[PDB]
């Protein structure tokens, strides 16, 4: 757990990270004309950690 | 509407301001129409707008009788609008009332 | 050369490629007539990357051949293109721990 | 005196700062991004707590290149965080003297990238994390050349041939008459046809938004 903790915590740093990025790159800025089915968005934080987590699936 | 109501004299604020951008401009759009489509002859009308100033989307600057005519203007100047600015809802009803 | 085409394409830019294409093939011609005045078939077909280039020449110049006639206008079959872009994987060999994962 | 700062970090600060880099990590989520200018209350005392931020990061720069030099300084991990501080002074100098000048606003998500290096208990997994990556190079290049190649090969096959959709034959407004855009070829060119009262002609209707198409070599990749 102690070890396991750590490659988490890091992995969770990471995502942080590379939302935080999308925010200011992206930060609603996914408002088109055409009808907003665009639920996976980067508007608020806490979905822009859904969008970068579904990324992360892919 | 002749018989649901008396007269009015409305004053619509629309919201121009950065957070309404996109889809939800249009659907502000469309239904300052709607709404000025439900408008007799003997009620008047004016379309402000505040983005930290209270222009007016149109050439008026008071209330105009929403005749067949300046319902035309009206509409016109809302097709023609786009978001920008910050948001103030103090200004904005300071200038509408 | 290859990757440079794209859409909606200049003739004077098509006629560039076209040369530049002729010019690559007649290279690699003189590459495979050195390769067999410096020794002969039986040795050159010895490893199989040489034959693996003798087919994409002939090709190649099949290709350049084929070009003569003019079945559109600077104003039919598309198989024999690839082997020019299929040479590339020689550039692979010459790393030898991607070829020896790969092998 | 430059001892009396350098036995500053005897005494641990390091805690106060590493909590000052979470806090600035937590005051970039509640930071909304409205789409156009627009701006709360909030995000209008949020340049106010990077202010602050500011100055207690340029505060510890300063400290901690003065008690270990100019020149020892880069030769660490400490390599980014000097480079934090020069950006963040950039931005918000030009953003006050007011253009690139907002977007150039992204260089502070980095900042939670100290709080890794600030606990020297996660480098280590940080730095068994990349020491995986290099055997990985071969199947970079691996992968990198089979991307080349199939994107060579398919500008040569796929030239572009995804351009020509079906439009509708009454003509009174010229728009993909499908409301699902399917590239079709005429007769004459194998492929799909328009159906029995719809013709394909040139155009762009082609894939969604023309970003997916093999037109040119980037395309492709
Ligand atoms: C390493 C080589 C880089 C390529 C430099 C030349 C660029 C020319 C491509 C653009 C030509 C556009 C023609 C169509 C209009
Ligand atoms: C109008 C003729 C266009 C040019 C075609 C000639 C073939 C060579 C291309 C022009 C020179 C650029 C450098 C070629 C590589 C050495
Ligand atoms: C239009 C003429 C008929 C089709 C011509 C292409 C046939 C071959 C397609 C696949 C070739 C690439 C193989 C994968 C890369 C090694
Ligand atoms: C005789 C030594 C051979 C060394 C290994 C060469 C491998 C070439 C094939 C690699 C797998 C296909 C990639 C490209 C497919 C279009
Ligand atoms: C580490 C615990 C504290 C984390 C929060 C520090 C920053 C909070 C200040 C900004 C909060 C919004 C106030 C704006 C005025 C309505
Ligand atoms: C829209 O209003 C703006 C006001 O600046 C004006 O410049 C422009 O000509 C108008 N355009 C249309 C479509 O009426």
């Amino acid at each position: 757990v102690r070890s396991i903790a750590s490659l988490l915590l890091l992995l969770f740093l990471f995502i942080i990270i590379f939302s935080l990025l999308g925010m200011q790159l992206f930060g609603g800025k996914f408002n088109f004309d055409e009808m907003q089915t665009r639920r996976s968005t980067f508007d608020n934080f806490p979905q822009s950690l859904l969008t970068v987590f579904q990324i992360l699936t892919g | 509407i002749q018989g649901a109501a008396s007269p009015k004299d409305m004053l619509i604020l629309v919201d121009v301001s950065g957070s309404v951008s996109g889809l939800t401009l249009k659907l502000i759009r469309t239904s300052v129409s709607e709404m000025l489509e439900t408008l007799s002859d003997d009620d008047f009308v004016n379309v402000a707008s505040f983005n930290s100033n209270a222009q007016d989307v149109s050439c008026f600057q008071h209330l105009v009788q929403a005749n067949v005519r300046n319902k035309k203007v009206l509409k016109d100047a809302v097709n023609n609008i786009t978001a920008k600015g910050i948001t103030d809802y103090k200004k904005g009803f300071s200038f509408a009332f | 050369c290859l990757a440079m085409q794209h859409y909606g394409q200049s003739c004077l830019f098509k006629i560039a490629m076209n040369i530049l294409n002729m010019l690559f093939t007649g290279l690699f011609t003189v590459e495979m007539i050195l390769k067999l005045i410096a020794f002969k078939p039986k040795g050159y077909f010895s490893d199989p990357w040489n034959v693996f280039d003798f087919l994409i020449v002939i090709g190649s110049i099949i290709d350049v051949i084929l070009s003569e006639v003019n079945p559109a206008e600077h104003t039919s079959i598309t198989f024999f293109r690839l082997f020019r872009v299929m040479r590339l994987v020689k550039l692979l060999s010459r790393g030898e721990g991607i070829r020896t994962l790969l092998w | 005196r430059r001892a009396c700062i350098s036995i500053v970090e005897w005494k641990p600060f390091e805690i106060i700062i590493l909590l000052t880099i979470f806090a600035n990590c937590v005051a970039l989520a509640i930071y909304i991004p409205f789409p156009e200018d627009d701006s709360n209350a909030t995000n209008s005392n949020l340049e106010r707590v990077e202010y602050l931020f500011l100055i207690i990061f340029t505060v510890e720069a300063f400290l901690k290149v003065i008690a270990y030099g100019l020149l020892f300084h880069p030769n660490a991990y400490l390599r980014n965080g000097w480079n934090l501080l020069d950006f963040i002074i950039v931005v918000v100098g030009l953003f006050s003297a007011i253009f690139d000048v907002k977007a150039l606003r992204a260089f502070r998500v980095l900042r939670p990238l100290r709080l890794v290096s600030g606990v020297p208990s996660l480098q280590v997994v940080l730095n068994s994390i990349i020491k995986a990556m290099v055997p990985l190079l071969h199947i970079a290049l691996l992968v990198l050349f089979v991307i080349i190649i199939y994107a060579i090969i398919g500008l040569e096959l796929f030239m572009g041939k995804m351009h020509k959709t079906c439009y509708n034959q009454e003509g009174i407004a010229d728009v993909p008459a499908e409301d699902d855009p399917s590239p079709c070829a005429l007769e004459t060119g194998h492929g799909r046809q328009c159906q029995n009262g719809t013709v394909c002609k040139p155009g762009w209707d082609g894939p969604k938004h023309g970003i997916t198409n093999f037109d040119n070599f980037a395309f492709a990749m």
